[PDB]
This record gives C-alpha cells, sequence and structure tokens, in this order.
DNA sequence: TTTTTTTTTTT
C-alpha cells in the first residue's frame, strides 16, 4: 500500500548530502559551506556545485548523475534542503535548486539525438531571441472545496493536471478544486532559442536552432547576441492542447560565457585589475610602459598587409573609442568614430573588415547587397503564440557596443541606406509599427567598405561624384581612406614577395609581437579610461581648427569634401 | 490631392486599380478655377485638354472603363 | 472563355474521376465528360459535383482517334506515289494564292528531323523557321493554319505576351503563402509547335528567355520557390 | 511462414557466387561482407535484392510483398551466421539487412493502389528536410497511490494502458511519465522527380518520405538519390477533435536504403575513407600513368570526346576538377583561402559554349545549372521563406549553396541585370555569405566554383573595338575570374573543313575508370607545398604582367591575379602527383593564363 | 484588417 523506495535516488540523495559537507579547499575550510552562507539572504536560490569536484570526491556517483540526471534532480534539491536548514532564518517553505558547472566534455547541437533524453549534456550556440520571465508552478496546493480541507503537494507536469482525489471520505467532488495561489510554489521561467554557433556549421548547410528553458535565478543570464555555454538535459515535451506529438527542448540549468577573457568569474578598472593572473597583469603593465607602442599593434594585428600604413592606424583608433558624454539637457555626443574604405579593385579592402571582425569579440560583419532595412536595425514580428507584434534585434543591435562590419556599402538600396543614417546620426533605433512604439539604444561603431562609382577612383573629382552613398551619410563618418592601385613596380615586388611568402611558409613568417589573445586583454583593460584635456592641448586644438580651415582657403588649390 | 480629371490608383486593400473623379465631376454645372496653369501635372493637362475638348471624361485603362460628365466652367489664370 | 456573354466571369465545376478514367486528362486541356450530377452529403442548400463515368479528349475539335487513326491501303495509295511530298505541299492552307516554296517548309516543319545523342551530347531535331516580310502577305494567315493542323499547338503575340509568361512563372497561393511553378507557351506545347507572330514588336527583355528553348529545350528555373529544369 | 524463410536465407547468404567483380572465385560473398562488419563498426548488410532473385525465386515474391513482416527474419537469419566471429569481436547493436536495386522499379507518377505496403524503388532530389522527431517505443507509467511503475511495450503500433495498479488496484491511476520512457528519431523529407522520367508538358512532382532511426541525418538537400522504401498510406482526421476519418488517405514512404553512387560522375566526397579502399594494383596503375611525359595532354584530350579541337579550354576545365591545395590559414588570421577555380567563356555565336557547360554538369556530382532570366538574386544564394505549418520566416539555401562541392553553370551570363550580377561578388571570391534579414542573422560558407558563359556585346566580336569593350564587364568581376577564355571564328577554310568533316561524323554512330579513379587519388593523397626555386619566377611573372596589361587596355592585373598563379601552378602538380611545386608547373600555368585573351 | 520577403503586372 505505502509508496516505493526509489532507491537509487535516495541513495544518491545521501551520498550527495555527505559531499556537501566533507569535501574541502586547499586550506581545510569546506568550502560548500561558505559559498552556502550568502544562499539565505534573499532573491539567492541557486547553489553552484562544480562538477569536477564531485569527481575527485566520489566517481561512483558522477556516474549516476551523467546517467540519470533527471531521475535523481527532485532529490539533489531536497538534499539541499536539510543542508541549509542550520542557518534557521530561511522561510520553511522555500526552495533551493543545485546547478553544475564546468563539464569534461562537450556536445554539438547536431549530436543532440533522441539517445541523449534525460541525461546530462552540455551545449555552445548563440543566442536568437528571449522572451519575457513568467511565473511557473511547480506544485500546487490545491484547497479543498466541499471538505473545505487542503490537499496539497500536487506537481504539474506541463499542464495543470488538475489532480482528482481527496484523502477526505467524504469529497463531494472528485472533480472540483479551488487551487490557491498564495501557499503554492511558483519558479521563475524564461524561455528563450539558440542557434548553432559558426565554428561547428557543416558547409552548405543552414544552421539549425532549439528551444533552451532557463528556470530559476539564472533566468536573465543570457541576452541575444550572445555566445553563452549552456549545461542542462535534454527533455521531450507533449502538445498540450490534446491533453500525441513531441518535440525536443532543452532545460538548462547552468549558463557562463563560452570564453571568458578573464578567467576569474563572470565594471571598473578596478573590478577588473582583480581578476588579472599575476602574468596577466605583469604584461599588460609592460605593454602599457611600452614605448613605440602605436607600432607594434599595427605590425601585429594586420601581419599579412604590405602597406597602408595610414589605414591600420585609423583602425585601431577606431577599435579603442572615444569617451562617450551625455549633455545635462539630455542629449548626447557620439563617443566612438565610424570608418569608410574606398578603394581601386583588389587593394585589400576586404581584409581589413574581415581581420577585425575576426580578431575583435562581438562584432558583426554582414554584407550589403544581402541584407534589409528592418534586417539591419530592427524588426517587428507577429507571434502568434502570443497573437503578438514584437521586436526583433537586427545587426546594428546586437554588436552594439561593439564593431559592425559592412562590407559592399554602395549596393544597399536607396531606402536602406535611410534606416542606416537614421541610426548613425542620434546613435538610436526608433520603432512604430503596428502595435509596437519604442527607441532602443544603437552604440556600435561602423567600419564599412565602398567601391567607386564605375569601377577605378577618378582623381579630378571631388568625392560626392565618385561614390553613390547619400549626401547625409557622407557627413557621419569623419574618417575616409581612398585607396588608389598607383601604378608603380617597386610595389608590384614588395607586394610580391608578401604573397608568396605567405603562400609557401603558411603558418610562419608572422612574427607578430603580443600574441592575439594578449591584445584581448590589454584593450578590455585600456577601454576603461576617460581622459581628459589639459589646457595647452585644448590651445593646440582650437590653432589646429584655425590651420585646417584654411588650406581649404581659396585660390591656391582645392579640395574634396569640404572642411 | 487627387488632381483635377479622374486617375486610375493601385489600392492598397484591393490591390487593384480604381477610379477617382477628381474636381471637373463634382462640379455639376458650377465653375471651377485655376492658376498657375504651367504647374498641373503632365498627364493631368491632357486630361483637362480632353475635358474641355468634348465636356466628359472616360478612362480605358487597367480594370476601368467608365465615363464621367464634366459639366463646369473653367476660369483659369495663366503667368 | 469564348462561349461566355460578352465580359462575365466564366463558372467552373468538380469531377471526381476514379477507378479507371484515372490519367487521361491533362491540365489546361479541351475535354468532354459524361457522368451523374450529384450533390456532397454533409441547411438545404447544397454544392454538387460532377461524377464522372466517362471521359474524351476533344483536342482537335472533333475528337481523339488515335485509334481509327490506322491508314488504308487505298491512301498507302496516294503516300506511295511519286510526288507525295508535292501534294501535301499544295495542300497547306489553299485558300492562299502562290508561295509554293514556303509551304514545302511549312511541311518540314511539321515532320521535324531526327535527333542525335553521340557521346552523351545531345542534337536538337526540330525545326524552327521566321518569316520575315512585308505588310500583307498572309503570314498571320499562314500561322493560324499551322495552329490547327497540329496535335500540340499554341498560339501567341509578341505584344501580349511576358516574357515569363511564356516559359514558366513562379506564383504565390494567398490562401496557403506557397510559391508554386506553372507553365507557359512553350511548356504547355512540349512535343508540338508554338506560333509567335508580332515578333519583332515583342519586348527585347522578354525575347532572350527563347534562347534557351531554341538550342537545349529545357527551361532552367532557380526563382525564390523553386530549382528545376522543365522539358520544353 | 516465419521459420520457413530464415531457413531459406542463410543459405542464399552462405552459398552464393556471382559472375561480377567487387572492389576492383573468393566465393563466400556475403560472409566476406559479414567479416568486414565484423573487422569494422557500422552493423548494417547492404544485401541487393536482385542476387535473392536469381538464387531463389519464393522469397523474392515475399520479400517484395510482406517486407516488414519479413526483415526481422532476414536480421535474426544474419546473426547467427554471424557466429564465425562471434567471440572474437562482440559490438552491441544488432546486424542488419536492407535490401536494395541497382535500377529504380517505378516513377513517382505511377505508384497505385495495388502497391501499398511493398517494396519500392524510386529516384529523385532531395529539396528539404526537417528537424528530428521523437517517437515513442515503450511506455513507462506510474501509479499515484501504489507509486508502482509498469513499463509496457508498444506492440501493434499503438500502446494501451494497463488500469491496474499490481499493488493497489485503484482502477485507474497510472499516470504516463514521458521523459522515462523510450523514444526514437523520425526526418521527414522531400523528393522531386528528375526532369529525365516524366511525361510531356508537365511539373514535377514531391513525394513525403520519412527516415527512421539510423538513416536519420544520412542525406542533404541538393543530392540524387535512389531511396528504397516500403509505400504506406495512413488515415487523417477532419477534425483534430472527432474520429471521422476520411475516406481519401495520404500516402509517404518509410525509407530504408539510400543509394548516391552513380556510375557516370565522378567520386563525391562521401568517399575520402573509400580511397583507402583502392585495389593496391590500381595504385601502380595510377603512378605508373603519371609518369608518361605527356599524360596532362593525355587525360585533358579525354574530356567531351565529342567537343572539336579546343585543346585549350579543355586543360584549363581539367585544372578545374583538381584546384589548388587547401592551406590552412587559421593563425595568420588572415580568414581563409580560396583554393578552387573559376573560369568565363567568352566568344561569339555557334563555337560551342554551352556544350562544354552541358558536358561538365553531367560529369561532376553535386552539380547545378543555371540560365540568365530564369534565375533571380536571392534564388541563387538564400532566400527566406513563409514556412507554411509554424507561419514563421525559415531560411533556404539558393543554386550556388547547392552545389558547394562541384561546379555551378551559369549559362547566359551576360543576360543578367546588373543586380543579380552583382551577388556573385560575395560567394565567388571569400567563399562565404552574409545574411541579414528579418529575424535571420547568419554566415553560411560553401567551396563552389562557377563556370560561366557569355556572349560578346553586340553578340558580334568585332574587331574594331577593344577587348575591354566586346566583354563589356566590369573590373571588380573579371578579376575574381582567373581564366577567361576568348573562344573566336577565324574564317580558315581548312578549319571549316575539318570541323565539318567531324561533325558530320557524329550522325553514323581512354578509358573513365582510370579518370575516375586517378581523379579520386589525386585529391586523397596530394599537397603541393612551394618551393624556393618555383616562389623565385612568380614573383617576376607578376611584374611583368603589370606592364603588359596596363598598356593593351586589354584586362588589367590585380594583386589578385598573383594569387591566380599559385592557384593554377600548383593544380597543375596535382595532375602529375608531384607532391612539390617546381619551376615548369610554374610557366605551363603561365602559358595558360597568357595565350587564353588572344 | 497589422510585418517582412519575393515575383510579376501595371500606372
Ligand atoms: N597591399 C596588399 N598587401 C597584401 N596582399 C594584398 C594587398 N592588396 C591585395 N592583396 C591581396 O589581394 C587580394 C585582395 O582582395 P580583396 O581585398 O578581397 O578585394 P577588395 O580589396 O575588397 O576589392 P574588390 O572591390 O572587393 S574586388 C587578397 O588575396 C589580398 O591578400
Ligand atoms: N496571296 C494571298 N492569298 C490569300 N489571301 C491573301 C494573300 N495575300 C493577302 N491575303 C489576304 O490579305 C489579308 C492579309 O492579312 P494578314 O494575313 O494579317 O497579313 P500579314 O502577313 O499578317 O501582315 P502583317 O504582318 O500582320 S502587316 C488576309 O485577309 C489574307 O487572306
Ligand atoms: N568545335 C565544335 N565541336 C563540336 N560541336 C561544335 C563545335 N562548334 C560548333 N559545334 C556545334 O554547333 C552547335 C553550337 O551550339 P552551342 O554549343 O549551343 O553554341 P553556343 O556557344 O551556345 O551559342 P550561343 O552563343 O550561346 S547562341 C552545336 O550543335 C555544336 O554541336
Ligand atoms: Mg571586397
Ligand atoms: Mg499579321
Ligand atoms: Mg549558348
Ligand atoms: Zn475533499
Ligand atoms: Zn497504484
Amino acid at each position: 500500500h505505502l509508496e516505493v523506495r526509489d532507491e537509487v535516488a535516495e541513495k544518491c540523495q545521501k551520498l550527495f548530502l555527505d559531499f556537501l559537507e566533507e569535501f574541502q579547499s586547499s586550506d581545510g575550510e569546506i568550502k560548500y559551506l561558505q559559498l552556502a552562507e550568502e544562499l539565505i539572504r534573499p532573491e539567492r536560490n541557486t547553489l553552484v556545485v562544480s562538477f569536477v569536484d564531485l569527481e575527485q570526491f566520489n566517481q561512483q556517483l558522477s556516474t549516476t548523475i551523467q546517467e540519470e540526471f533527471y531521475r535523481v534532480y527532485p532529490y539533489l534539491c531536497r538534499a539541499l534542503k536539510t543542508f541549509v536548514k542550520d542557518r534557521k532564518e530561511i522561510p520553511l517553505a522555500k526552495d533551493f535548486y543545485v546547478a553544475f558547472q564546468d563539464l569534461p566534455t562537450r556536445h554539438k547541437i547536431r549530436e543532440l539525438t533522441s539517445s541523449r533524453i534525460g541525461l546530462l549534456t552540455r551545449i555552445s550556440g548563440q543566442v536568437v531571441r528571449t522572451h519575457p520571465v513568467h511565473p511557473e508552478l511547480v506544485s500546487g496546493t490545491f484547497l479543498c472545496l466541499d471538505c473545505q480541507t487542503v490537499i496539497r503537494d500536487v506537481e504539474q507536469q506541463f499542464k495543470y493536471t488538475q489532480p482528482n482525489i481527496c484523502r477526505n471520505p467524504v469529497c463531494a467532488n472528485r472533480r472540483r478544486f479551488l487551487l490557491d495561489t498564495n501557499k503554492s510554489r511558483f519558479v521563475d521561467f524564461q524561455k528563450v532559442r539558440i542557434q548553432e554557433t559558426q565554428a561547428e556549421l557543416p558547409r552548405g548547410s543552414i544552421p539549425r536552432s532549439l528551444e533552451v528553458i532557463l528556470r530559476a535565478e539564472a533566468v536573465e543570464s543570457a541576452q541575444a547576441g550572445d555566445k553563452c555555454d549552456f549545461t542542462g538535459t535534454l527533455i521531450v515535451v507533449p502538445d498540450v492542447s490534446k491533453l500525441l506529438s513531441y518535440r525536443l527542448v532543452f532545460l538548462a540549468c547552468c549558463v557562463a560565457p563560452t570564453n571568458p577573457r578573464f578567467g576569474g568569474k563572470e565594471q571598473t578598472a578596478e573590478s577588473i585589475k582583480n581578476q588579472m593572473t599575476v602574468k596577466e597583469w605583469e604584461k599588460v603593465f609592460e605593454m602599457s610602459q611600452d614605448k613605440n607602442l602605436y607600432h607594434n599593434l599595427c605590425t601585429s594585428l594586420f601581419p599579412t598587409i604590405h602597406g597602408n600604413d595610414e589605414v591600420k592606424r585609423g583602425v585601431l583608433l577606431m577599435l579603442f573609442g572615444g569617451v562617450p558624454k551625455t549633455t545635462g539637457e539630455g542629449t548626447s555626443l557620439r563617443g566612438d568614430i565610424n570608418v569608410c574604405i574606398v578603394g581601386d579593385p583588389s587593394t585589400a579592402k576586404s581584409q581589413f573588415l574581415k581581420h577585425v571582425e575576426e580578431f575583435s569579440p562581438r562584432a558583426v560583419y554582414t554584407s550589403g547587397k544581402a541584407s534589409s532595412a528592418a534586417g539591419l536595425t530592427a524588426a517587428v514580428v507577429r507571434d502568434e503564440e502570443s497573437h503578438e507584434f514584437v521586436i526583433e534585434a537586427g545587426a546594428l543591435m546586437l554588436a552594439d557596443n561593439g564593431v559592425c562590419c559592412i562590407d559592399e556599402f554602395d549596393k544597399m538600396d536607396v531606402r536602406d541606406q535611410v534606416a542606416i543614417h537614421e541610426a548613425m546620426e542620434q546613435q538610436t533605433i526608433s520603432i512604430t509599427k503596428a502595435g509596437v512604439k519604442a527607441t532602443l539604444n544603437a552604440r556600435t561603431s561602423i567600419l564599412a567598405a565602398a567601391n567607386p562609382i564605375s569601377g577605378h577612383y577618378d582623381r579630378s573629382k571631388s568625392l560626392k561624384q565618385n561614390i553613390n552613398l547619400s549626401a547625409p551619410i557622407m557627413s557621419r563618418f569623419d574618417l575616409f581612406f581612398i585607396l588608389v592601385d598607383e601604378c608603380n613596380e617597386v610595389t608590384d615586388y614588395a607586394i610580391a614577395r608578401r604573397i608568396v611568402d605567405l603562400h609557401s611558409r603558411i603558418e610562419e613568417s608572422i612574427d607578430r609581437v603580443y600574441s592575439l589573445d594578449d591584445i584581448r586583454r590589454y584593450l578590455l583593460f585600456a577601454r576603461q579610461f576617460k581622459p581628459k584635456i589639459s589646457k595647452e592641448s585644448e590651445d593646440f586644438i582650437v590653432e589646429q581648427y584655425k590651420h585646417l580651415r584654411q588650406r581649404d582657403g581659396s585660390g591656391v588649390t582645392k579640395s574634396s569634401w569640404r572642411i | 490631392a487627387a488632381g483635377l480629371t479622374a486617375s486610375v490608383m493601385r489600392d492598397p486593400s484591393s490591390r487593384n486599380f480604381i477610379m477617382e473623379g477628381g474636381a471637373m465631376v463634382l462640379a455639376d454645372g458650377g465653375v471651377v478655377c485655376i492658376d498657375e496653369f504651367d504647374k498641373m501635372r503632365e498627364d493631368d493637362r491632357v486630361a483637362i485638354h480632353e475635358a474641355m475638348e468634348q465636356q466628359t471624361i472616360s478612362i480605358a485603362k487597367a480594370g476601368i472603363t467608365t465615363t464621367l460628365n464634366s459639366r463646369c466652367s473653367v476660369l483659369a489664370a495663366a503667368n | 472563355s469564348d462561349q461566355v456573354p460578352v465580359g462575365n466571369i466564366p463558372r467552373s465545376i468538380t469531377v471526381l474521376v476514379e477507378g479507371e478514367n484515372t490519367r487521361i486528362a491533362q491540365p489546361g486541356d479541351h475535354v468532354s465528360v459524361t457522368g451523374i450530377f450529384l450533390p456532397i452529403l454533409r441547411g438545404l442548400l447544397s454544392e454538387t459535383y460532377l461524377e464522372a463515368h466517362r471521359i474524351v479528349k476533344m483536342n482537335k475539335s472533333e475528337d481523339d482517334e488515335s485509334g481509327a487513326g490506322e491508314l488504308t491501303r487505298e491512301e498507302l495509295r496516294q503516300i506511295a506515289e511519286e510526288d507525295f511530298y508535292e501534294k501535301l505541299a499544295a495542300s497547306i492552307a489553299p485558300e492562299i494564292y502562290g508561295h509554293e516554296d514556303v509551304k514545302k517548309a511549312l511541311l518540314l516543319l511539321l515532320v521535324g528531323g531526327v535527333d542525335q545523342s553521340p557521346r552523351g551530347m545531345k542534337i536538337r531535331g526540330n525545326i524552327n523557321i521566321c518569316l520575315m516580310g512585308d505588310p500583307g502577305v498572309a503570314k498571320s494567315q499562314l500561322l493560324s493554319y499551322i495552329d490547327r493542323l497540329a496535335p500540340r499547338s499554341q498560339y501567341t503575340t509578341g505584344r501580349g505576351s511576358s516574357g515569363v509568361g511564356l516559359t514558366a512563372a513562379v506564383l504565390r497561393d494567398s490562401v496557403s503563402g506557397e510559391l508554386t511553378l506553372e507553365g507557359g507557351a512553350l511548356v504547355l506545347a512540349d512535343q508540338g509547335v508554338c506560333c509567335i507572330d508580332e515578333f519583332d514588336k515583342m519586348a527585347e527583355a522578354d525575347r532572350t528567355a527563347i534562347h534557351e528553348v531554341m538550342e537545349q529545350q529545357t527551361i532552367s528555373i532557380a526563382k525564390a520557390g523553386i530549382l528545376t529544369t522543365l522539358n520544353a | 511462414n516465419v521459420a520457413a524463410c530464415k531457413e531459406n536465407f542463410q543459405r542464399f547468404l552462405q552459398r552464393f557466387i556471382d559472375p561480377l567483380a567487387k572492389e576492383e572465385i573468393t566465393e563466400p560473398l556475403y560472409m566476406q561482407r559479414l567479416g568486414e562488419i565484423n573487422v569494422i563498426g557500422e552493423p548494417f548488410l547492404n544485401v541487393n535484392c536482385e542476387h535473392i532473385k536469381s538464387f531463389d525465386k519464393n522469397l523474392y515474391r515475399q520479400l517484395i510483398s510482406y517486407p516488414q513482416e519479413v526483415i526481422p527474419t532476414f536480421d535474426m537469419a544474419v546473426n547467427e551466421i554471424f557466429f564465425d566471429r562471434y567471440p572474437d569481436s562482440i559490438l552491441e547493436h544488432q546486424i542488419q539487412v536492407r535490401p536494395f536495386n541497382a535500377l529504380k522499379t517505378k516513377n513517382m507518377r505511377n505508384l497505385n493502389p495495388e502497391d501499398i505496403d511493398q517494396l519500392i524503388t524510386i529516384s529523385g532530389m532531395v529539396i528539404r528536410t526537417s528537424q528530428l522527431i521523437p517517437e515513442m517505443q515503450e511506455a513507462f507509467f506510474q501509479c499515484q497511490v501504489c507509486a508502482h511503475t509498469t513499463r509496457v511495450e508498444m506492440d501493434r503500433g499503438r500502446i494501451a494502458e494497463p488500469s491496474v495498479c499490481g499493488r493497489c488496484h485503484t482502477t485507474h491511476s497510472m499516470a504516463l511519465i514521458h521523459n522515462r520512457s523510450l523514444f526514437s528519431d523520425k526526418q521527414m523529407i522531400k523528393l522531386q522527380e528528375s526532369p529525365e522520367d516524366m511525361p510531356a508538358g508537365q511539373t514535377p512532382h514531391t513525394v513525403i518520405l520519412f527516415a527512421h532511426n539510423d538513416l536519420v541525418d544520412k542525406v542533404q538537400p541538393g543530392d540524387r538519390v535512389n531511396v528504397t522504401g516500403i509505400y504506406r498510406a495512413v488515415p487523417i482526421r477532419v477534425n483534430p477533435r472527432v474520429s471521422n476519418v476520411k475516406s481519401v488517405y495520404k500516402t509517404h514512404i518509410d525509407v530504408i536504403h539510400y543509394r548516391k553512387t552513380d556510375a557516370k560522375r565522378l567520386h563525391g566526397l562521401d568517399e575520402e575513407a573509400e580511397q583507402k579502399l583502392f585495389s593496391e594494383k590500381r595504385v601502380e596503375l595510377l603512378k605508373e600513368l603519371s609518369r608518361k611525359p605527356d599524360i596532362y595532354e593525355r587525360l585533358a584530350s579525354a574530356l567531351a570526346p565529342s567537343i572539336y579541337e579546343h585543346e585549350d579550354i579543355k586543360k584549363g576545365i581539367l585544372l578545374q576538377l583538381f584546384g589548388g591545395t587547401r592551406k590552412d590559414f587559421s593563425h595568420t588570421g588572415r580568414g581563409k583561402f580560396r583554393a578552387e577555380i573559376n573560369i568565363l567563356l567568352c566568344g561569339d555565336p555557334g563555337t560551342s559554349k554551352s556544350q562544354l557547360l552541358q558536358y561538365v554538369y553531367n560529369l561532376v556530382p553535386r552539380g547545378q545549372y543555371t540560365s540568365g532570366k530564369g534565375s533571380s538574386a536571392v534564388g541563387l544564394t538564400a532566400y527566406v521563406m513563409k514556412d507554411p505549418e509554424t507561419r514563421q520566416l525559415v531560411l533556404q539555401t539558393g543554386a550556388l549553396v547547392l552545389s558547394d562541392n562541384g561546379i555551378c553553370c551559369i549559362d547566359e551570363f551576360d543576360k543578367m541585370n546588373e543586380s543579380t550580377r552583382s551577388v556573385l561578388h560575395e560567394v565567388m571570391e571569400q567563399q562565404t555569405l552574409s545574411i541579414a534579414k528579418a529575424g535571420i542573422i547568419c554566415q553560411l560558407n560553401a567551396r563552389t566554383s562557377v563556370l560561366a558563359a557569355a556572349n560578346p556585346i553586340e553578340s558580334q566580336w568585332n574587331p574594331k573595338k577593344t577587348t575591354i569593350e566586346n566583354i563589356q564587364l566590369p573590373h571588380t568581376l573579371l578579376s575574381r575570374f582567373d581564366l577567361i577564355f576568348l573562344l573566336l571564328d577565324p574564317q580558315d577554310e581548312a578549319y571549316d573543313r575539318r570541323l565539318a568533316h567531324h561533325l558530320v561524323a557524329l550522325y553514323y554512330q581512354l578509358d573513365m575508370a582510370v579518370l575516375k579513379d586517378y581523379i579520386a587519388y589525386a585529391h586523397s593523397t596530394i599537397m603541393p607545398r612551394l618551393s624556393e626555386e618555383a616562389s623565385q619566377a612568380l614573383i617576376e611573372a607578376y611584374v611583368d604582367m603589370r606592364k603588359i596589361g596596363s598598356s593593351r587596355g586589354m584586362v588589367s592585373a590585380y594583386p589578385r591575379q598573383l594569387e591566380s598563379l599559385i592557384r593554377l601552378a600548383e593544380a597543375h602538380a596535382k595532375v602529375r602527383l608531384s607532391n612539390k611545386v617546381e619551376a615548369i608547373d610554374v610557366e605551363e600555368a603561365k602559358r595558360l593564363h597568357r595565350e587564353a585573351l588572344k
């Protein structure tokens, strides 16, 4: 009559409760008794147990978790409600959640077969959408109706599930119960959609996608445009309209960035100067003290491009960024600089853009002929499920605070170069559509490459006649690098030598100092200062603005895109 | 606005062409005043020429073959 | 659309072919059907369908006599004569005086050469013919005649037909949002003859859509719903 | 019916001999197959259900007529003849059996209802696939009172609830626990009949196939397969509520076996593991043929043995079938590097251009053929379609991405308005494609190689104008090509006489498997690396090209050409298996680049 | 009865 001991679950609950107390760090001082300390102040309810340490302390256990992770999850959470009663200030009906991390072996969204349901996996991908956060009923307390009793602790499974039996021999309604909602147990619930990462795409294929379901204090870790790394279990989900048809869903428990630039834990100079490991900080200092730095970042960022020494400099100064200011009235000065390149055929334009977009993190790459207006900036999509018009983020938004690389900028249509100017001016994106009214921020820096009208750049006209951009756009860039293929012969030896060298010594002949991983660190560090202007420098600046206008002065010469 | 004579415009709802009788079809026996006789749309000026010629407007286009009697008086001012 | 009041909309009917009459009729085809006329099961108004008992193709304006199409020895008499080739030539559109030689070529167009395939290199076995000439020489009469003397034929005018309406067009269904293919003139006239008069007045971007059908005799579509090659 | 068939099948599997040749008598044919299955993984046995037509005729009636009540017997009767290697290697899953047919059996238009539920073979061109769909096999129930968990099996094709707890007997308390049950996979694919084998003046059909547990991801859109599987028909319900089913059923195909290996085309890149499956008798042949002083001109001249001389164009189209090395530039941050060759053919009419495209397209596997006006901007690369069921925008692949390993023949290159022509700029130089539309922001990639054909402007090569004026293409597009072959029509009477004498011959009436295997080999085990003597002839070969192409006004030379020479030079070395680029491999692929524009 | 994307006829 009485229930059955799910032995494989309770034995695991017991051993996990033991592990939580016995395991200690390098200096005694049991570690899951101090991380579990902050677990009492409100809004914290997830303990993050590393999985490699559960491998040290035990191994007959890891093979039970990693193979029954759905059977034994409802117990690895009760065995955390007992271990934390030693604080006495937790509300007695509060519930906690275990969140693993640092699994050994990874997987791919295409290896998620149906032989993986109920196990413990680990997945990496991008993030496309993020729905809003909701409550979700985990265990309802049905207030009985005729008995005025309380049927209690009834578990829902993807539906309302209406338990229909009462422990009272006189329960006039085995089909009617009004549940309360001030004692029942709710948990947050966000549902996002992830898309196969770039480095896994089999050639000639469109990327797949799946639904992940964040269900805890982890509920707004992943945002759109990020490259998080989820670790949970694959589950099946029915179609509740007819409760069949099943569909796969990932049920994540922990989520963390895929490659931390600072491996400590994940916003000013000190917060970051804390995570700097000893070698990291003794190297960043060495660079910051280096002289001729401004020539060893160019030579180390673009190692396979002979010449154009005046373009690499501009690209660097674009990567570092200026100081973004907000006027007291409520307006805002643009902080980051935009850069456009214009040149003859085959002059290494798309190579600067490919370099920048593969080096930088959170920088997007798009062509111009294969884009749209509502695809760059922001869209509006009818979710018939919610039957509402919601906002979709565009390339100018999921590259925020990064760099948007637009190739072939002058192939875009007439109406698609308008939406981009409306964003490049005010740094924002307005939306006024079916039932949506919003204003979104966009603090991207644009790196664009274009082609002169009729192939070659004609050096007897102004710019406005050599390119077919609009008039307003050409004003919002303020750095142009016209490249020309001067029909010379001393270069045509140098470029030849460099290309054949690169192709003969494929991975060598590249002798850059300051390896690429290191420059990311230096650039994440040095991008948190706000330099000021001394009075002498202000005088110098106004004098230079004086000496620039008059060069365009009448009589002697002439120039293009007047100052 | 719509014009002086009739037009054939692609209706958003119907996605097809519909007929817009302008002013000279609404003025029944009345009088129509015009200024700047070189500003009016080329097509519109052609059609007003024919309307003062015949005293009716008959458009034969995409899905429209109708006639509208124009009975009004033109008081034009040139430049 | 001929036997409709001057500007009225044609009405349709539904035919439930089943059993053995299936696969007889092709879409876009003249046909004659014989069957009961019943209402549909499941207030008092009713929707009706025709329940076909017999389907006969009437393309030739009379019937399909492919079974009785065998010739007689009394006709082999003619076909064996010395100048059988020259009788037919004179018996093509006899209402038209002269043009003794043009009618000799419009017959070769109806008979057609042979088509090879050596080492996998197709060679077409059809013949194409143009009739450049002054006004009023009865060209649109010759073409109207060669239209009726062909089992599968089509008639098209250069100034009243667009380049996607000759080859094949991709069109959407506002009921399903799904793009489907729809054959043009050259597809519906697969094993037959197509006739295009007013050929110098066809728009220049709507005329290069024939260079494909005149040599390789396929139509290769790669629009945004479909990617295929129809046989024309 | 069950015991009577395994006994008759084991015999076949043991005593069978064929008058044939495999992998370039070893009597135990299927026993040798079953031995190979044991020496490696892959527990599938590809049996040809025509061999079983020679050895027998009363199982070949019962395999294509009751296939679902037979194929389990054909598995069991193979598990036991696995006795030889039972103790040696013990794999886990099971052994399998997969009947098929070398040649098709039906079309997609002649599937009649006397063929429901019986083995059937068709052929087509896969259009699109779907994501996996679970499918329950073993239920797992659990009571709310006794909390006792029984596990009922699905036997007939439906799941029945017990309704009595073996302990507490509450007469209905057994809920179904979903995520504790067992599922299997299922994918939905769509075929499309080939242009050949369809009636006069009609449009292609489609047929829905359902894959299953292990065949679940073995095919890609853009492939030409010979699917073999049962043919089933299941009812549908007018309401998703009532049990009033319709009377017109709905059919699909439970696939059992794929086959992508067609005889006439080269080896697709699924057979790189199969290159190690070459007879060592054959590698001798290849290595020895690769030593004759002219194996280049001897293989080239064996392409399309119906075109007349045109000696250089066949050289170019032969080097295109090998391509430069696949170097790995991930370290230098440069990105990736194109290794395939794009070829353009321009020349006045009648010069047999479209025949060369029609020949290549029928040679290479994974290819396409497009035209001028019947192809749009998005139909070539990637479009966005309102998916019908889920009412959501989903991405699809065009033609330049379906090829992806092979050649994308684009005839009528001139007659494409400049919009849809400026799309090739990305996919043909970087081997990528960056899409940013309504909800889709992604970046595909492909390894295609264009082979285009155009006509001069005015369609007549008038020698009054300059070479950069008969073509009338921009420079930012002419430089992405690296072999611009200008065919012309000179009026030499000797040439006309020889050509006519050749063409008439086509009206009366080297091997392939040498070329078809030489190519697979030269792809699998070759990687030419440059030298220092070759690299020193590549620098001057670019410093002269500039002075030459500058004045004449024919076609300028930009540094991109200096990479093409590499692409060509290496591609020449692969022809002779030289594994190292030397001097002559630059002079040849320089004379080729120079003597094509004249 | 709304967006967004893609093809073809029309002013
Ligand atoms: N100055 C240079 N130094 C080194 N390599 C160069 C240089 N200029 C061009 N190249 C090489 O030549 C090619 C240039 O092609 P891209 O830069 O991709 O084209 P692009 O400059 O964008 O011109 P278009 O307008 O797009 S054809 C690449 O393979 C470069 O490696
Ligand atoms: N030799 C002829 N024999 C018989 N009828 C003729 C002859 N020449 C002219 N006709 C008649 O003259 C008229 C010619 O009209 P069409 O046949 O339309 O001319 P056409 O050759 O189409 O001229 P275009 O190209 O359209 S201006 C028809 O009524 C013919 O019957
Ligand atoms: N050298 C040749 N060898 C073999 N056949 C040839 C040769 N030259 C011409 N032909 C034949 O002549 C015809 C030429 O047709 P195509 O190959 O289509 O020419 P094309 O280049 O496509 O013409 P345009 O420019 O596109 S109209 C075919 O029937 C070929 O068989
Ligand atoms: Mg470029
Ligand atoms: Mg006429
Ligand atoms: Mg051609
Ligand atoms: Zn009760
Ligand atoms: Zn029970």
